[PDB]
RNA sequence: GCCCGGAUAGCUCAGUCGGUAGAGCAGGGGAUUGAAAAUCCCCGUGUCCUUGGUUCGAUUCCGAGUCCGGGCACCA
RNA sequence: UGACUGGGGCCUGUAGAGCACUGAUAGGGCUAGGGGGCCCACCAGCCUACCAAACCCUGUCAAACUCCGAAGGGUCCCAGG
RNA sequence: GGGCGGUCGCCUCCUAAAAGGUAACGGAGGCGCCCAAAGGUCCCCUCAGGCGGGACGGAAAUCCGCCGGAGAGCGCAAGGGUAGAAGGGGGCCUGACUGCGAGGCCUGCAAGCCGAGCAGGGGCGAAAGCCGGGCCUAGUGAACCGGUGGUCCCGUGUGGA
RNA sequence: UCCCCCGUGCCCAUAGCGGCGUGGAACCACCCGUUCCCAUUCCGAACACGGAAGUGAAACGCGCCAGCGCCGAUGGUACUGGGCGGGCGACCGCCUGGGAGAGUAGGUCGGUGCGGGGG
C-alpha cells in the first residue's frame, strides 16, 4: 500500500509502504526534516 | 526443603523435596 | 569450537591483545603486516600479587607507562572470547579510548 | 540440602568397589554421573484452548527444577501441527538436584509401578549412558492423587563418563537400579 | 529397447567426431572382441540385431558383453514440413563410436564359434570391423 | 474518486417520534394419518457491527473507525 | 604515439582429459524391501541359476557435470617500428 | 512467400570458439511481488544427514550419545557466493536519513550500475567502529495533460485576488 | 647462541584423519565453590566471579608410525599459434614453435617470523 509521512505539527513528507493486514494501523516513526532539525512523523 | 516419607510398611526415609508431609503406601521394602 | 575471531574485524592498525588464563592475565601490543610485537606486560609472570581484578588494572597501568615511552599513542582493544566484563583493563593513558 | 544417601553412599562404597572391579589409575578414569534429563513431549498444542504449562509445574514439583518448553521443526501434516508453536517439554538436572531425584525414584517410584519386576537390562545396548520411560506421573511421591486432570508419562535419560556399557552396567546396578536381566 | 530410464533434458545437440577413442580401447572382459575402424553413431536397433545375432548363432552359449550404451537422443522433424518452428521430436537413441573403441566381447566359447559370431555382428553394423584376442591388454602396473 | 441506504436469533427482516429487545422461516418436542403432505398446540436462541458521547440510563440520539450493498462521474 | 614485432606482469575455463559434484550407465560382489517354494496361521522358520535399493570392484557417457586443463587470446609497462 | 498458430518488456543458465560482445519461429526455467521485521547495530549460537538409546510415540513430533566442513539454510527462478556467515536466537532502535559527491564500470543517444569522502542531525557499541533498506543479479514505464500538500518566485495601470 | 612451555602472525593439507609413547618443578587445563559482579527459553553445561584441597583421566603440547587422505617427476602421447599437403567426401598425413590430463618411480605424520616465562 502507498503511503506519505508528515512532520507532526507542520509540512514535510517522506513516503513509504505499509502492508495493512500484516502489521499496520497508525504507523508512526522517528525521522529528520530540513525544517527544524530532529520529527516523529505519522501516516496519511 | 528437607522432608520425611512415611511408608505404610512402617519405615521412614529422610531426603528432601517440597512439602515435607508424605503418606506413601509402600517404598522399596516389599 | 569457539571460532569467534572478531579480531578479524580489525581494520586501521595496532592491536592490543589480551590473554586470560586461570591463574593469570597477559597482554601485548602488536603491529601486524610487519608481524611483530612492540610492547608487553603480564600477571604474576610480570612478578605481581595473588588477587584477580585488582591485578588486572595493575598490569594495565603497567602497559600504559611503557607504551607512551616508545611514542605509541592510540590502538584497538581485543580479547577474542572477551565477553568484556570482570577482568577489565579500564586504564588511563593509551588513546584507544574507553 | 548438600549430601544425600546416593551421594555419600557412592563415594564411600560404589567408588572403591569399581576401582577394584576394574582396576583404574585415576580418580578421573573412574565412571561418574554427568547429568539426568527428562522429557515429556506429549503433543497437545491443539484446540479446546491448550494451556499445559499447567502440567509443566506438576513436573516441576517432582523434580524441584522448572522446565523449559521445547518447540517443533518439521510438520507432521499426517497427524497435525507444523512450523513451530508446539508442545514438547524438557528439564536438565545436574548434581544434588540430580541425586535427590534419583534417590526418591529408586526408593519410592519403581516400587510404586503397578506390576513391575525390574528395569530392562540392555537399554544401554552399547552406547554408554542409559534410558528409560514411564506411563504414569503418580508413581511419584510428592505428586498427589486428587490433583490429576489426566495422567501422562516421560523419557528419563542418564549420562555417564564411562566408555563401555560394562563400566556403566556396573555403576548403576550398584547405586540400586533394579534389573529384569 | 535399450535407452536411459531418466535424463536431465529430453533433447541434445549434435556435435562433431574427433579421432581416437579417448577410452574403451583394450579388451578387459571376455576372450574375443570387436573393434571399430570408422567413426559413427550406432543406433539401439543395430546393437540389438547384433546382440540377438551373437546369441542366435551359438544357442545356449557363453556370456556376451555389450560394452557401449545409447545414451544420446536422436531428433527428426515430421515428414514434409518446412524449416524453423524449433527442434524435432526425439525418435530414437544412439551411441557415439570412434576408431579403436571395443564395442563387443564374448567369453567361454570355442575359438571357432567366437570368430564366427563376431563376424556376423559386423554385418549388422554400418561400419568396418576387426577381430581381436587377449594380447598386451594388461594395463596393470 | 464523489453522493445516498444499511449491520439486531442459525437464515431472512420488523422497533419506543429516549424507559419493550419483537416477527416469519428453519431446527426441536407432541397431536396426526393407508403413505407423503397440509392442519393444530409447544418451547430454544442477543456485545443490536462499532468505539466514543449527549443523558437520569440508551438497541434508538451525535463524532469516529470497519465491512457488505447501491448511484453518478474521470483515466494523462 | 600507429599497424606489426621482442621482453616482462596480471586476467581466462575452450581443445584435450577426468568421474571429486549433478545425472546416466554394462557386469560381478555385498546386501533393506517385495514376489515365490518349504509351511503354520498361535507367526514364526528354512531355502530360491526370481525383481531389486544403499555401498564397494571392474568398465565407460554428458551443450545446460568438472578434481584438472594446453595452444592461444585480452590488457598494462619498456623497447624497435 | 502470406494466412491459421506462436511471439513482442524483464531475469537466470547453455548455444559462445578459456577478456568483452555475438544470430536462428535453437534447448530449458522464472518476474509485473514480498518484509513495519524479512531493516540498523551489539552480544550470543551452528547445519542436513547416518548409526545407536528412549512411555503414549509413523518411516524424522520432542529427549540423550557418537559420527558428519558443508551436500542444510539464505521469502520466490536459475546461477554465482557464503559457517573465519550472507544462516539460527535476543536487547536497544528507525541511516527504508537531509545537503552533496572526487573517481570509475557500462554505453549510438537517453537511460542502468558502483561509490570513498565533507557538513548537519541521529541509532547501536566500552571502544575500534558500522548504518544513506533488504547475500547479489528480475518485481518495470520517457515526455505530454491533469490531481493533492507545501515554498524563497511571477501576479497584464496600483493593492489584492 | 641451545633446550622447554605460553601467547601471536606468514605458508596454505608434504601442516589432515586414525593409530601408538610420553609431558605436570614451571606454564596450561581440568579441578573447589556460587557469597559477590555476571549468567541459563530449565540447567554455574556455557558465559562469569572468588579460590587453590586434588589430576594430567578429558583437553592441550611433544614425539613416533603411511592404513585412509594429501603432494607427485621423467619419459611418451592427446590437443594446438604459424607453414604445407592427400582425398571426391565423414575425415586423414608432414614441417616448424608450444605442450596436457590420466597413469608410473617416488615424496609427506610440516616449515617459519616476532614477543614473553623457565635451566
Amino acid at each position: 500500500l502507498l503511503l506519505e509521512c508528515t512532520e507532526c505539527k507542520r509540512r514535510n513528507y517522506a513516503t513509504e509502504k505499509n502492508k495493512r493486514n500484516t502489521p499496520n494501523k497508525l504507523e508512526l516513526r522517528k525521522y529528520c526534516p530540513w525544517c527544524r532539525k530532529h520529527t516523529v512523523h505519522r501516516e496519511v | 526443603v528437607p522432608a520425611r516419607i512415611i511408608c505404610g510398611c512402617g519405615n521412614v526415609i529422610e531426603t528432601y523435596s517440597t512439602k515435607p508431609e508424605i503418606y506413601v503406601e509402600v517404598c522399596s521394602k516389599c | 569450537k569457539f571460532r569467534v575471531r572478531n579480531r578479524i574485524k580489525r581494520t586501521g592498525r595496532l592491536r592490543l591483545s589480551v590473554f586470560r588464563s586461570l591463574k593469570h592475565i597477559y597482554a601485548q601490543i602488536i603491529d601486524d603486516e610487519k608481524g611483530v610485537t612492540l610492547v608487553s606486560a603480564s600477571s604474576l609472570a610480570l612478578k605481581l600479587k595473588g588477587n584477580k581484578t585488582e591485578v588486572a588494572r595493575q598490569v594495565g597501568r603497567a602497559l600504559a607507562e611503557k607504551a607512551l615511552a616508545l611514542g605509541i599513542k592510540q590502538v584497538a582493544f581485543d580479547r577474542g572470547p572477551y565477553k568484556y566484563h570482570g577482568r577489565v583493563k579500564a586504564l588511563a593513558e593509551g588513546a584507544r579510548e574507553g | 540440602p548438600l549430601d544425600v544417601a546416593l551421594k555419600r553412599k557412592y563415594y564411600e562404597e560404589v567408588r572403591p568397589e569399581l576401582i577394584r572391579r576394574f582396576g583404574y589409575q585415576n580418580v578421573w578414569e573412574v565412571p561418574r554421573l554427568e547429568k539426568v534429563v527428562i522429557n515429556q513431549g506429549l503433543g497437545e498444542a491443539k484446540e479446546d484452548a491448550r494451556i499445559l504449562e499447567k502440567a509443566a509445574q506438576e513436573l516441576a514439583l517432582i523434580t524441584g527444577q522448572k522446565p523449559a518448553v521445547t518447540r517443533a521443526k518439521k510438520s507432521i501434516s499426517n497427524f497435525k501441527l507444523r512450523k513451530g508453536m508446539p508442545i514438547g517439554l524438557r528439564v536438565t538436572l545436574r548434581r544434588d538436584r540430580m541425586w535427590i531425584f534419583l534417590e526418591k525414584l529408586l526408593n519410592v517410584a519403581l516400587p510404586r509401578i503397578r506390576d513391575f519386576r525390574g528395569l530392562n537390562p540392555n537399554s544401554f545396548d552399547g552406547r554408554g549412558n542409559y534410558n528409560l520411560g514411564l506411563r504414569e506421573q503418580l508413581i511419584f511421591p510428592e505428586i498427589t492423587y486428587d490433583m490429576v486432570d489426566a495422567l501422562r508419562g516421560m523419557d528419563i535419560a542418564v549420562v555417564t563418563t564411562a566408555e563401555t556399557d560394562e563400566e556403566a552396567r556396573a555403576l548403576l546396578e550398584l547405586l540400586g537400579f533394579p534389573f529384569r536381566k | 529397447m535399450l535407452m536411459p530410464r531418466r535424463m536431465k533434458y529430453r533433447k541434445q545437440q549434435r556435435g562433431r567426431l574427433k579421432g581416437a577413442t579417448k577410452g574403451g580401447d583394450y579388451v578387459a572382459f571376455g576372450d574375443y572382441g570387436l573393434v571399430a575402424l570408422e567413426p559413427a553413431w550406432i543406433t539401439a536397433q543395430q546393437i540389438e540385431a547384433a546382440r540377438v545375432a551373437m546369441v542366435r548363432h551359438f544357442r545356449r552359449g557363453g556370456k556376451i558383453f555389450i560394452r557401449i550404451f545409447p545414451d544420446k537422443p536422436y531428433t527428426k522433424k515430421p515428414l514434409e514440413v518446412r524449416m524453423g518452428k524449433g527442434k524435432g521430436n526425439v525418435e530414437g537413441y544412439v551411441a557415439v563410436v570412434k576408431p579403436g573403441r571395443v564395442m563387443f566381447e564374448v567369453a567361454g566359447v570355442t575359438e571357432e564359434q567366437a570368430m564366427e559370431a563376431l563376424r556376423i555382428a559386423g554385418h549388422k553394423l554400418p561400419i568396418k570391423t576387426k577381430i581381436v584376442r587377449r594380447d598386451a591388454y594388461d594395463e596393470a602396473q
